[PDB]
């Protein structure tokens, strides 16, 4: 356990900055005086620095007792060779660096098949956790993956690939005929909502957003986790203007790079 | 066992025993038992009165503190810890249950039979102790000076070899002698000695520290 | 360090001439405690010293 | 603000003192510079 | 003068981040000299802004030059691909009449 | 064993710090009392230096409580870290192997830079 | 000429300062058989690196060889039968961009035809 192992740290610098406090009231007033020139700059500054290290002390003495309230609770030589390992995980992180994904990049003008059991090894990587949504790949028309997505009892997605890349996708409810008569996934339809209709409008711009010219698998993973977000919708107010609905809209927008539901005029 | 060192302008060190009082010669530290013998050990680089901070120019430290190879790159300074943790501790050995008798102003002599020794610190090199007790008799210190105090210094090793010591010694020498041509397996002459089959061994295994022997 | 009325001084390796680290960070919460009574660079300079 | 008032009580009965900076010395100045440690170099 | 030089100095301290015989000097470390070499690099962009805006002003011949050098490359390249697509024009021919 | 222990350290010494503020409460006023003019006989004049044994004391009996325990949270845990123990007898040689292999491909590739 | 000297050179800057990028990138994906085909691919990063290194001191040696002429007076104030291959020229490739644009947009007809097979194709 940790949490008291590092609890304990502010105690025990408090006790060691009492001994220093105390000694600083035993010994400003044994340091005698030091005028600087006027007197009633030093005379009335005596009773401010007299109150001022005394209290000091007293508020070092009053937050001890509340850090003690909040804690609980071959012989050595093979000890050595046990947290060496442990220290290689910071090694690990003495050459990580904080430039990370920013890079100063110019113009990329000078001067390709991949199997589609590659596109399902890359959506059942991520299709393992978030038990609330699913994925069912198919591919009905052409070697092309479009996906069902149903989360929890709220939406019904559709999202169309092509050629390894993003193609579209639809959001509706969950209580619409996603399918044909003939049983097929519909392809060129409308949500026949506003809010729906809307926020499609949001997903184009989204994935003209996360612009990857060689990585789409950190493009479609992102795109997934804003969408996740979107699984707290008709739940939570606008950050903003305080109330739900903007001429009758609830926050809807997330932001780019700070996911919270806004709207247009939200921004 | 504690150590101070305070650091002063124009390279200068100002080094306290640690170990003592400053203030009370009839009192204490209770955790740290006190440390002597310091200022001869700074003395030889240049009772209670090791507790002054003593003036060094910042170079002494260097050669004191370096790990260097023990005269397993062992430091003088901790060398000379196993020194003393050793000479403190064999007497907290040969007090108890053996017999103890001896007479010098810091040597120790364990008189028991079979060349009863008589161990100082040794002058051209302090940091290791030197023991003084027909020629197989000398290589049994050199193995206990490399090995039994050897320098991870855990205090164990000395209950063993304490405890390990007539004709048994005439045979572990030839294996000893053996040994130290080419541990934690000595010998014993229960044959009268040691060929290069078939020797009633003494072993110590470290999980169960008890005498084994295996013939 | 204004909401701490502080400074927060970094013991910190520069160059290519160093060991495993800054390793002034033993007297790290010391130093600062030092700087709390003066307000002269050459107190902290010549310590180092 | 507990158990501070012989601190708060020696200082406004030692006020108006002349000897108020040599009766403090006297009564305060082995204590600290003792064990705590000895003035700087 | 030298600019290679005070450039190339900055290299070996990007390296001083990385080798070596708590984490505020990391971050210290691997920013001044980066932000150090992006200084040294922009400059050195400017002084090609100097460099080739001279030769783009005390003569007009070496701007005709690579304007006559990047329309060649491009009249090659365009020609590279037309009868490329001709002979490509040519394979769909007998892809169509397989039926 | 050391975690009842560190139970009866703390409350100690906060009366420990308690009687600390007392006896030097109790001597500040019997030596501010000689300086100026005006007669008491000191009796008990319970000197504070003895009393400083105590706290101090119950400050370090407080890091052998914590540090052995600092060491008792260590030494346990990574023991085993990485039953059979040939297995472990070689990963551990063929990951000090490798450890120093890129050890010195780091100064390697530095020599390569530079020196 | 010249020019396009100095045009090579900020383009080797470049690529050295792409390359110090794509080092960083490649070795940040390596903590702690798969170590040994990360180590050769960057000893094989660090032999290219040091080609373009020596490669770039060559061509700022070819570009420092020729400056007298200095600064300054570079700021625009406002106070041979080339150029006639260059004139017959940018009408022709401006012709062969019009006859392809004819071409592409007989493929647009074409294209235009083929999305309505599909379309009701069932
Ligand atoms: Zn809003």
């Amino acid at each position: 356990v940790s949490v008291n192992l590092e609890a304990f740290s502010q105690a025990i610098s408090a006790i060691q900055a009492l001994r220093s406090s105390v000694s600083r009231v035993f010994d400003c007033l044994k340091d005698g005086m030091r005028n600087k020139e006027t007197l009633e700059g030093r005379e009335k500054a005596f009773i401010a620095h007299f109150q001022d290290n005394l209290h000091s002390v007293n508020r070092d003495l009053n937050e001890l007792e509340r850090l003690s309230n909040l804690v609980g609770k071959l012989y050595s030589q093979l000890l050595q060779a046990y947290k060496w390992s442990n220290k290689l995980q910071y090694h690990a992180g003495l050459a990580s660096g904080l430039l990370n994904q920013q890079s100063l990049k110019r113009s990329a003008n000078q001067m390709l098949v991949l199997p589609p059991q590659y596109v399902d090894d890359v959506i059942s990587r991520i299709d393992r956790m978030f038990p609330e949504m699913s994925i069912h790949l198919s591919r009905p028309n052409g070697t092309s993956a479009m996906l069902l997505v149903t989360l929890g009892k709220v939406l019904k997605v559709i999202v169309v690939m092509r050629s390894l890349f993003i193609d579209r996708t639809i959001v509706k409810g969950y209580n619409e005929n996603v399918y044909t008569e003939d049983g097929k996934l519909d392809i060129w339809s409308k949500s026949n909502y506003q809010v729906f209709q809307k926020v499609t409008d949001h997903a184009t711009t989204a994935l003209l957003h996360y612009q990857l010219p060689q990585m789409p698998d950190v493009v479609v993973r992102s795109f997934m986790t804003w969408l996740r977000s979107y699984i707290k919708l008709f739940q939570a107010p606008c950050q903003r203007c305080g109330k739900f609905l903007q001429d009758g809209l609830p926050p809807t927008w997330r932001d780019f790079r700070t996911l919270e539901a806004f709207h247009d005029t939200c921004r | 066992y504690c150590i101070d060192i305070y650091c002063r302008s124009r390279g200068v060190v100002a080094i306290r025993d640690g170990a003592y009082s400053l203030f009370d010669n009839s009192k204490l530290v209770e955790g740290f038992y006190p440390a002597p013998g310091l200022k001869t050990f700074l003395n030889m680089f240049v009772s209670w009165a090791a507790s002054i901070p003593t003036i060094l120019t910042h170079s002494a430290l260097n050669i004191l503190l370096l790990p260097s190879p023990t005269p397993y790159l062992c430091s003088p300074l901790e060398r000379f810890l196993g020194s003393v943790i050793m000479r403190r501790h064999l007497q907290r050995i040969i007090q108890q249950e053996q017999l103890i008798n001896s007479n010098e102003p810091g040597v120790i002599m364990f008189k028991t039979d079979a060349l009863k020794c008589r161990v100082a610190l040794s002058p051209k090199t302090n940091q290791t102790l030197q023991l003084k007790v027909p020629d197989e008799l000398q290589v049994l210190e050199k193995f206990f000076e490399t090995r039994v105090a050897g320098p991870p210094f855990k205090a164990n090793t000395l209950i063993a070899f304490t405890k390990l010591l007539t004709h048994i010694l005439r045979d572990c020498v030839h294996i000893m002698k053996l040994e130290l041509f080419p541990n934690v397996q000595f010998c014993l002459t229960i044959p009268p000695s040691a060929p290069p089959i078939a020797p009633p061994g003494t072993p110590a295994v470290v999980l169960k520290s008890k005498m084994l022997f295996f013939l | 360090n204004s909401i701490h009325q502080k400074f927060h001084i970094s013991l910190g390796t520069v160059g290519p001439n160093s060991g495993c680290s800054n390793c002034h960070n033993t007297i790290l919460h010391q130093l600062q405690e030092m700087f709390n009574k003066t307000p002269n660079v050459v107190q902290l300079l010549q310590v180092l010293f | 603000q507990y158990l501070c008032q012989p601190l708060l009580d020696a200082v406004l009965a030692n006020i108006r003192s002349p000897v108020f900076n040599h009766s403090l010395y006297r009564t305060f100045v082995p204590a600290m510079t003792a064990i705590h440690g000895p003035p700087i170099t | 003068s030298t600019l290679v030089d005070e450039l190339e100095s900055s290299f070996e301290a990007c390296f001083a981040s990385l080798v070596s015989q708590d984490q505020e000097e990391i971050r210290t470390g691997v920013d001044q000299c980066i932000q150090k070499f992006l200084d040294i690099a922009r400059q050195t962009e400017c002084f090609f802004l100097q460099k080739r805006l001279q030769l783009s002003v005390q003569k007009p011949e070496q701007v005709i030059k690579e304007d006559v050098s990047e329309l060649r490359n491009e009249l090659q390249r365009k020609d590279a691909l037309v009868q490329k697509h001709l002979t490509k024009l040519r394979h769909w021919q007998q892809v169509l009449e397989d039926i | 064993d050391p975690v009842q222990r560190y139970k009866m350290l703390i409350p100690q010494l906060k009366e420990s710090l308690q009687t600390l503020m007392k006896v030097a409460a109790q001597n500040l006023i019997q030596n501010t009392n000689i300086d100026n003019g005006q007669k008491s006989s000191d009796g008990p004049i319970q000197r504070f230096d003895k009393c400083l044994e105590e706290f101090y004391a119950l400050c370090d009996q407080l890091e052998l409580c914590l540090r052995l325990a600092h060491e008792c949270l260590s030494q346990s845990c990574d023991s085993a870290k990485h039953l059979p123990y040939p297995q472990y007898l070689a990963v551990i040689k063929a990951q000090i192997s490798c450890a120093k292999d890129i050890h010195t491909a780091l100064l390697d590739c530095a020599n390569k830079v530079t020196g | 000429n010249t020019a396009s000297l100095c045009r090579i050179g900020q383009e080797t800057v470049q690529d050295i300062v792409y390359r110090t990028m794509e080092i960083f990138q490649l070795l940040r994906n390596m903590q702690l058989g798969t170590y040994q085909d990360r180590l050769t691919k960057l000893q094989d990063n660090l032999r290219q690196l040091s080609v373009l290194f020596r490669k770039l001191r060559l061509v700022y040696d070819k570009c420092n060889e020729n400056d007298p002429i200095p600064v300054e007076q570079l700021i625009p104030y406002v106070e041979s039968e080339e150029r006639r291959e260059i004139a017959e020229v940018n009408k022709k490739l401006k012709q062969k961009n019009q006859q392809l644009k004819q071409i592409m947009d007989q493929l647009r007809n074409l294209i235009w035809d083929i999305n309505a097979m599909l379309a009701m194709r069932n």
